């Protein structure tokens, strides 16, 4: 039943905010990255293992840029042949009816004929 | 036209290859084509004139695409009082699948043939 799902994400949403309030931030962007929020405790001294997770609380300082995507829409791309002919065979598009083109390939053009 | 006459443009030799090169679809036998009729003796005004540069030529890739050369190309008016409704018809779809522009001529349309098929 659809509603178990909805009622596992909502119980699972509200335990992080919780978690967060308790901490002292009030949103998510605010904890990403922040490594130094964590520390390493030992099981205790019978068990005798040397394990170091330093190596994964290590932080590299960003600079200029924020600790997370800070860009909208996709990352796009170059643009090949297929756009002359979307803006030649035009008719096709508004008219209904049938085309014929002609042009020049070269091995420096991907996808011939997707975009349509 | 007869042998012991005048020249003239429009011949048997130069249209029956004109036709056997549009209805095979080869270039080679076009280009056979247009190397016969730009070897006789000149006839028109246009005949004595020629072409001569200064550059450098350049490859074939690099020229503009068949089209927007071909939506260049027009055809001009033809009455369907003259020609036949199917010859009529033939024109005006074929000059209109490349992208290019037709003409109706005098005499008027058919107002069913408003609308794409």
């Amino acid at each position: 039943t659809p509603e178990k799902v909805v009622n596992l994400f909502t119980f699972l949403a509200e335990e992080v905010r919780e978690i967060l309030a308790g901490l002292g931030f009030r949103s998510l962007n605010e904890v990403i990255g922040r490594t130094d929020l964590l520390h390493q405790v030992s099981r205790g001294a019978e068990h005798l293992d040397d394990l170091d997770l330093n190596p994964r609380l290590a932080q590299v300082d960003p600079g200029e840029n924020a600790r997370y995507c800070t860009l909208q829409g996709r990352n796009e791309v170059p643009d090949t042949l297929d756009a002359r002919i979307v803006a030649d065979a035009r008719p096709l598009f508004e008219e209904g009816e049938k085309m014929q083109l002609a042009y020049n390939a070269r091995n420096t053009q991907r996808a011939i004929g997707t975009r349509l | 036209f007869r042998k012991s006459g005048d020249r003239h443009g429009w011949e048997g030799g130069v249209i029956h290859t004109l036709q056997q090169a549009v209805t095979n679809d080869s270039y080679t036998t076009f280009k056979k084509y247009s190397e016969q009729v730009n070897k006789r003796p000149p006839m028109q005004l246009r005949d004595l004139l020629e072409l001569r540069s200064t550059k450098a030529p350049v490859p074939v890739d690099e020229v503009e695409s068949i089209t927007a050369i071909r939506k260049r190309f027009i055809t001009p008016g033809m009455s369907m009082g003259a020609l036949s409704p199917e010859a009529h018809g033939t024109l005006n779809v074929a000059m209109n699948r490349i992208g290019a522009k037709s003409d109706s001529g005098e005499g008027g349309e058919d107002p069913a043939r408003f609308r794409p098929d």
